[PDB]
């Protein structure tokens, strides 16, 4: 809890001094994080002199409140939290028969409260532009759950729910928690952001391939996830413009411009002023990851010298799984600017008189 | 109740609404009709009815003190920007007639426009009567609010300053 | 209302009934038939 | 149901208290006073005349009107 | 009696403004019939079908 | 006409914009269909038909309506409709379609 | 105290008036009901909390014409938007005459996330007015989340159309006007005779918005200034001499650089 | 049936036609929890 205030700062400071253009980088109010109400988690009669369909009615009345992270009479959330994991403790006065059920339909809150830290934890500017959608597509997922046990709550008012029926009905819902409460974990446990959360979540598309219950719900997070890695590699590819405002993207843009500038001791251009960064790199786009820098860098060098150089056509790139139709379109572009450059330089500058002549 | 306030945000303020010259339309009583706390709502939307009583005390007056042709232009001009306001006071009335269940939020929804042509066009009043600008130096107080800023005030007040200009051309088309 | 409509909107109520194919084969029967003598047994429901 | 303004006496009832008898004219009735009253016309019932001076009546209640209001508006269209 | 005849021309009404909102393309009439039937506890998927199905064979 | 199957005959008929006889042959179409379901499988609940409306209602550049229908849900609420709420409205989405093509 | 009197009182708490058995009892802290139902509340009453932010800062940033030309054309959105949250409450209220939608829950979740927001860019944007202002808001649409950068980006709109409204005037018209100093140039005013070109004009570093290029800046004045000198000096009134802005500025700009130097 | 499903998924290594496998057998031990959903419905059964 207080050990997080850390980590949010220490990657503050690396964006600030790695760009200076743009400055004032923004940061939450500290109520944000203080206050504990806006994340969700936070005459009783003794239950061993009851009847044994009432206390089922009771345990099914108080479990409905916990799956939405809200306390209740009979059942309690244990407030350690310690390391990632919650705990839940049952009243001890119970009948074993329904006190196992209850803790093999307990899982689905342990995944709700640690699934719902997660988002809003990583919902800060520090975090990074990947992290933040994740995060914003997993809330959709929060929304459907509460949705669920509003439905639940009209059948038990009509005294037509039971604790084996509910066991039952969410199950379903049971296992897409567990898929956003583990990639949860993983996302957090590596400290990964920017392109380190685009290859755990392609990754981890593979893993399940035959379930089809849970698969689609990964190949969804890497559709909402991959929508702004996407759209700086189309600035990057399509122009020169890198805008990355935090440190993300695979490539990097060096201000060797202080050191090289009116003669270019270096000829950095080709050196080391557009260069690559390897943990950024997406995993499904490591093949394609040594054109995309070229791709990016010719442009450039015609657009440092004042010749304008526009893409015909600029095409939308989409993340996609079994069809690599990004693959044909890095091509497309790539040819282009390799051939403008050449077409140029051949022509304007041009190189084969100059190397006559010497 | 819906036909007390919608004719107590207009002139006539009645037992509930009680008028004062200190402070206007303060309805401040404990009832077991509305909810306790109704009041608290209703003292929010009785803010913009105690400006509406006031407005029309000073467009009657003119239309030693202030005295002039532009305080009979300004005037007409403050009827105009409060039409719009007479007007969706009395829709109010007709949704409420056959619908049977609306509550008072509706009239807070629909009167919260009037929240911000009201509040700012009341300091330019109370400049015009605080400093005698009876003179045309009238036309310089409007057109120094009319810069403004919030949008809704800033289209009001140019209703109100255009007037002054048709009084500013006819003055000026008899002399040239 | 010709032969042909008077069959079918009988034959409806036996499906909710849960009288089945026992009404598609009546379906059929008629069907295959393709004559007045049907509305006679349409009047004549039992 | 809010038809109903004033009709109850509760809050008057919370501490003791006299009702005084009211005519119980329907709003439809008021317009068509009025309308005679701003054309020329003498002894209406509403806006009883004494002395060149045209005043409302005292007594006139309405189901959607407290009396303090309707005197108001009421009031205001006799000085027209 | 003529209560009743008020009450159900407001809802009918009513459920023909939300069927514009959704762009469903029910007229009036198609509309009465639609819920005079689902009134008597019909599967509305089922008819749902039903309705797709006759609009597309009546294209031609 | 109030018996059910009555009044697929005169829907089929405007739907199609025939004969009164004449339809027969695809009229027959929904005789099997309408009769092989009547008694529905999933539960009542009209707050799900009514959060589905919007939220399709809001993914489509159209966010007013979002509360524009839900004005309306109450409205019919306020009258009689005998607990078919679930079932009409709920048809009505499923014949849906954003004005544009998209 | 049973439920049907929570939901009355908590349907008031959402504007942020003092519910019946729910009160603001401690003044800085979340309003507290004076046992599982006793949780819920809370996360249902944050949005009153969250409410009392917003609406106390727009009914009196609104009345200051201090604050400038921009600050209150960003009151007037906060405000707009509290209408908004205004036509959901109407509508629970007539719903009462269930509604116990796990007390609302699922009902309040999209006003919440949209009230979490608004409540961060007051305070973010506390001290600053003119150009710095404008800037504090395209500092809040750096965010992936794509509810939130639906929401900014629209406010931002409306901010700095002020903005460009001096920028549209400043290069065309020819002069500008402003009372408080909210634009990025700072003319000075003495007798500036022959010594007008050199010195009237220059530009202000706080004040450049956050969606400009430093040369962008730079040669806005050089327009400006040029429109001007050619007025005040050479006596050729010749009248109506003709994404950072949806890429038009770069487009707009050098266009009227062009042609008012080519005459001048 | 369910102590088994119970390690695999607990096992990264039971490899991708294993977590197939093992995913395909909860479908079948799920519609055994729907049957008794209803033994349960109709206790108010011997």
């Amino acid at each position: 809890l207080q050990q997080s205030l850390e980590l949010k700062r220490k990657m503050l400071r690396d964006k600030q001094n790695k760009k200076n253009s743009g400055q004032h980088l923004p940061i939450f109010p500290a109520w944000v994080y203080e206050r504990p109400a806006l994340i969700g988690d936070f005459t009783a009669l003794p239950i061993g002199t009851l009847p044994l369909a009432s206390q089922e009615s009771a345990v099914v009345e108080d479990l409905l409140y916990v799956l939405v992270g809200v306390d209740g009479r009979y059942v309690s959330a244990q407030p350690l939290a310690g390391r990632q994991s919650r705990t839940f403790l049952v009243d001890p006065n119970l009948d074993l028969s329904i006190r196992e059920l209850v803790h093999r339909i307990l899982p689905v809150a342990a995944s709700y409260s640690a699934v719902t830290r997660f988002i809003e934890e990583k919902s800060s500017f520090e975090y990074g532009q990947v992290n933040h959608a994740l995060a914003a597509a997993m809330r959709t997922l929060v929304k459907e759950h509460l949705i669920l046990v509003s439905q639940l709550e009209q059948l038990h008012r009509q005294g037509l729910l039971s604790l084996q029926k509910l066991w039952f009905y969410i199950q379903p819902a049971m296992r897409t928690m567990d898929i956003l409460a583990s990639l949860a974990t993983s996302v957090d446990k590596g400290e990964c952001l920017g392109g380190s959360t685009l290859s755990l979540l392609h990754d981890r598309s593979f893993s399940y391939t035959g379930d089809s219950q849970a698969q689609e719900l990964c190949l969804y997070l890497t559709k909402a996830a991959s929508a702004p890695y996407f759209e700086v590699l189309e600035k990057w590819i399509y122009r020169g413009i890198i805008h990355d405002p935090y440190s993300e993207f695979m490539v990097e843009e060096h201000e060797l411009r202080k050191e090289r500038i009116q003669e270019d001791y270096n000829d950095k251009y080709w050196d080391q002023r557009y260069t690559i960064v390897q943990q950024q790199i997406p995993s499904f786009l490591q093949k394609m990851a040594d054109k995309i820098l070229s791709t990016g860098k010719y442009l450039n060098v015609v657009r440092e010298c004042g010749h304008d150089v526009t893409c015909p056509v600029a095409k939308e790139i989409i993340y996609t799984l079994k069809e690599r139709a990004y693959v044909e379109q890095i091509e497309k572009a790539f040819n282009y600017a390799s051939k403008v450059l050449l077409d140029f330089l051949m022509e304007e500058k041009e190189l084969v008189a100059h190397l006559r002549s010497i | 109740m819906i036909h007390e306030l919608l004719l107590a945000l207009s002139g006539y303020p009645g037992s509930i609404f009680t008028w004062n010259k200190r402070s206007g339309l303060q309805v401040s009583q404990d009832f077991p009709f509305l909810h306790p706390s109704e009041t608290s709502v209703l003292n929010r939307l009785c803010r913009l009815g105690t400006d509406y009583i006031r407005f029309t005390e000073f467009i009657e007056q003119y239309t030693g003190g202030l005295h002039g042709i532009y305080l009979r232009a300004f005037c007409t001009g403050l009827d105009s920007v409060l039409q719009p306001y007479r007007q969706a006071l009395l829709d109010l009335e007709q949704e409420f007639l056959g619908d049977p269940h609306l509550s008072i939020s509706h009239v807070n929804y629909f009167l919260d426009q009037f929240q911000l042509l009201f509040p700012s066009v009341m300091v330019v009043v109370e400049q015009i009567k605080s400093q005698k600008i009876h003179g045309c130096q009238i036309l310089e107080t409007v057109y120094k609010h009319s810069c403004g800023g919030l949008p809704p005030v800033r289209s009001a007040l140019e209703k109100i300053l255009a007037v002054c200009h048709g009084v500013m051309y006819k003055q000026l088309s008899a002399w040239m | 209302l010709p032969a042909r409509n008077k069959i079918l909107m009988l034959s409806f109520d036996l499906r909710v009934g849960g009288l089945g194919p026992k009404a598609d084969r009546l379906e059929e029967l008629v069907e295959e038939l393709e004559l007045l003598e049907v509305g006679s047994v349409l009047d004549l429901l039992v | 149901n809010l038809a109903a303004v004033w009709d109850q006496h509760l809050y008057s009832s919370d501490p003791l208290y006299v009702p005084d008898d009211r005519v119980l004219v329907t709003e439809t009735q008021v317009i068509r006073e009025t309308l005679w009253l701003l054309s020329g016309v003498k002894k209406l019932f509403i806006f009883q005349l004494i002395d060149g001076k045209v005043t409302v009546r005292n007594n006139i209640i309405v189901t959607h009107l407290t009396h303090s209001c309707l005197r108001s508006v009421l009031e205001q269209i006799a000085a027209y | 009696a003529a209560a009743n005849l008020n009450a159900v021309r407001e809802t009918m009404d009513v459920l023909l403004e939300i069927s514009r909102i959704l762009n469903t393309g029910l007229d009036m009439e198609t509309l009465s019939i639609c819920v005079r039937l689902c009134e008597q506890g019909i599967n509305p998927e089922a008819l749902s079908s039903v309705i797709k199905e006759l609009r597309k064979a009546t294209e031609a | 006409q109030k018996s059910p199957n009555v009044l697929l005959q005169n829907l089929c008929c405007r739907i199609l914009g025939r004969s009164e006889a004449d339809v027969a042959q695809q009229f027959q179409y929904a005789v099997r269909v309408i009769g092989s379901n009547f008694a529905p499988t999933v539960e009542r609940d009209e707050f799900l038909v009514a959060e589905k409306i919007k939220k399709e209602l809001i993914r489509q550049r159209r966010e007013a309506d979002a509360a524009l229908f839900s004005e309306l849900h109450r409205k019919l609420h306020s009258q009689g409709v005998l607990k078919n709420k679930w079932s009409i409205l709920y048809l009505l989405l499923s014949l849906s379609e954003d004005p544009r093509r998209q | 105290i049973t439920e049907a009197a929570l939901v009355r009182d908590i349907l008031y708490v959402f504007q942020g008036i003092d519910g019946k058995n729910i009160k603001m009892n401690n003044t800085e802290n979340c309003y507290k009901v004076e046992r599982s139902l006793r949780d819920t509340a809370v996360r249902l009453s944050e949005l009153g909390w969250l409410h009392n932010k917003i609406r106390r800062y727009t009914d009196q940033r609104s009345l200051d014409r201090s604050f400038g030309l921009v600050g209150q054309s960003f009151c007037a959105a906060l405000h707009q938007e509290l209408r908004e949250y205004y036509r959901l409450l109407s509508v629970l209220h007539s719903q009462l005459q269930s509604l116990t939608l796990r007390r609302l829950l699922v009902w309040t979740y999209d006003p919440k996330i949209r009230l979490k927001t608004l409540a961060a860019l007051v305070d973010h944007c506390q001290g600053r007015k003119g150009g710095e202002l404008a800037s504090a808001v395209h500092a809040y649409t750096k965010t992936g989340d794509p509810y939130m950068r639906s929401l900014v980006q629209h406010i931002l709109s409306l901010v700095s159309h002020p903005v460009l409204s001096f920028l549209y005037r400043w290069i065309y018209d020819g002069e500008l006007e402003d009372t408080y100093h909210e634009f990025f140039v700072a003319s000075d005013p003495t007798v500036k005779t022959d010594r007008l070109w050199h010195d009237k004009y220059t530009l202000r570093k706080s004040m450049i918005p956050s969606f400009m290029t430093m040369d962008q800046s730079r040669k806005v004045l050089l327009i400006g200034k040029s429109i001007n000198f050619l007025h005040q000096v050479c006596h050729d009134q010749t009248p109506t001499t003709k994404t950072d802005l949806e890429n038009a500025f770069q487009g707009k700009i050098d266009a009227a650089y062009f042609e008012t130097s080519k005459y001048l």
